[PDB]
């Protein structure tokens, strides 16, 4: 009897949930299909009491709860969520790309530039705080671990060819990084005493 | 009347078909094979088991 | 004595494979399992145990 | 079950013999049926000649 | 105004999402409200090409992928369905956990759902097929991996301290004999590969 959804429309939703996140300049097509469609896209994921937000200056859509306004969890917990705590080494690591990130959008642009960084010059950054692992294989193996913990987050890519990898816009979409900015203050006191 | 009175003492098979002069063929396919497994005639040597 | 339960077991096993088979009367089951009582009155180790 | 068994196996042993018995009379009252519509050609023949 | 589906719906339609089925005798209340608005969860479930399954003789709600335009193709192909496919050995012991559902059934009837096995019961029965590992303990650990994944899959319970499993009434839906006329003759594909 009723019609059935637009094929593509289902596609590029499903696509998305699959995903969280995903760039225009990755598969434009659904982008622009989605931003096309923007209320059949609310109106699949509000049952879900999901949504979509959005970043065209970067070039990003993800996934965004849209469940009724502010109830009792404020620390929101949803069904179809489970959320995530991630780890002092992660937590150091996310608030080291925020900072590059934050350098980067201003001496290369709001995503103009896709923000980047290399290998090199992420792991100095950690050594600040816990120094040599013990050898350059040690460090480049911790590094990269996080960094595909990171990756399968949605926050990074993996290194380059020249060891240099890419922030995902999303790192700009965080909630409360005021966290981060405390857990980074409370870092760089602690190294500074610890020294 | 005597197929009445097997019905009256059927245990699952009977159960299906009723009793005229055209159901009578599941009687005798019922004692048919009631025959071949000659089930009624281990009686002695299992009680003894 | 554990041998004697080896061939229990091995006779339970084969009845359960020949259950899985369609092609067995009532009658067959219940006759081999006597069958197997009586096999294990022949061996050394059975008619030790009986 | 064994006892169970016989049981029902007693029951249509008479079923299976009324049966037969009944066939027999079945298939004789074709032969009478037959005559009747058969005599009167045969005295009809006769009575031509 | 906005298309906000109503709170109810919204609930029990993620709860069904969340675990994939739904059995009124468990939850009565999401149960109900799903064949209320049942039409609602299919024009849901379609765009995201999915559909609902109905068994009410078991009282039981589940989720399966429904045809697209194409019909999904390798349906386990579908983006959302986070598990792996299913694969023989799980078939074999769900025949043999559905040929004990069944004779449970003709002793008391199909919509409950009290049956049961022991560990040590199963193990003679997959023995027939599996061989011998050397040690009880190594196939009673062959055999709880299994019903560590058929559990994933919402088959059975998870092992009880009797060491028992108690069947889920949706068997009688994976274990549809249509879909065993097909695996017969998928089995029969694999005896070609044999040949």
């Amino acid at each position: 009897s009723e019609t059935r959804t637009l094929q593509k429309i289902r596609e590029a939703t499903q696509e998305l949930l699959k995903y969280g996140l995903l760039e225009e300049a990755s598969k434009p097509n659904l982008y622009r299909i989605v931003l096309s469609h923007p209320e059949e896209v609310t109106r699949i994921l509000e049952p879900l009491d999901l949504d979509i937000g959005i970043d065209e200056i970067r070039g990003l859509l993800y996934v965004k709860v849209r469940l009724d306004e502010t109830p009792a969890q404020d620390e929101w917990a949803h069904p179809l969520v489970r959320r995530q705590r991630l780890n002092l080494e992660q937590s150091l690591l996310v608030a080291i790309l925020r900072q590059h990130f934050v350098a980067w959008e201003q001496e290369s642009g709001t995503g103009a530039s896709q923000a980047q960084i290399a290998i090199d010059d992420l792991l100095p950054q950690l050594q600040i705080y816990l120094g040599d692992p013990g050898s350059e294989s040690k460090e480049r193996t911790r590094l990269l671990t996080l960094l595909d913990q990171l990756k399968g987050h949605g926050l990074v890519t993996s290194p380059d060819a020249h060891e240099r990898i890419v922030i995902r816009p999303i790192i700009a979409h965080l909630a409360d990084p005021i966290n981060l900015q405390a857990l980074l203050a409370w870092l760089r006191e602690q190294i500074a005493q610890q020294t | 009347k005597r197929m009445s009175e097997a019905k009256r003492v059927d245990t699952g098979a009977l159960v299906e078909a009723g009793a005229d002069l055209d159901d009578i063929p599941v009687y005798l396919q019922r004692l048919q094979e009631l025959t071949e497994e000659a089930l009624p005639e281990k009686l002695n040597r299992f009680l003894d088991y | 004595f554990r041998r004697v339960e080896d061939s229990w077991r091995e006779a339970d096993r084969a009845l359960r494979q020949s259950i899985i088979g369609e092609q067995y009367h009532r009658g067959d089951i219940v006759e081999r399992l006597l069958n197997d009582q009586d096999a294990l009155l022949n061996t050394p180790e059975g008619r030790v145990f009986d | 079950e064994l006892e169970t068994a016989r049981k029902q196996q007693q029951s249509l042993q008479p079923v299976a013999l009324s049966w037969e018995k009944y066939q027999k009379q079945e298939r004789q009252l074709a032969d009478w049926l037959t005559l009747e519509s058969l005599l009167p050609l045969w005295f009809a023949q006769q009575a031509s000649h």
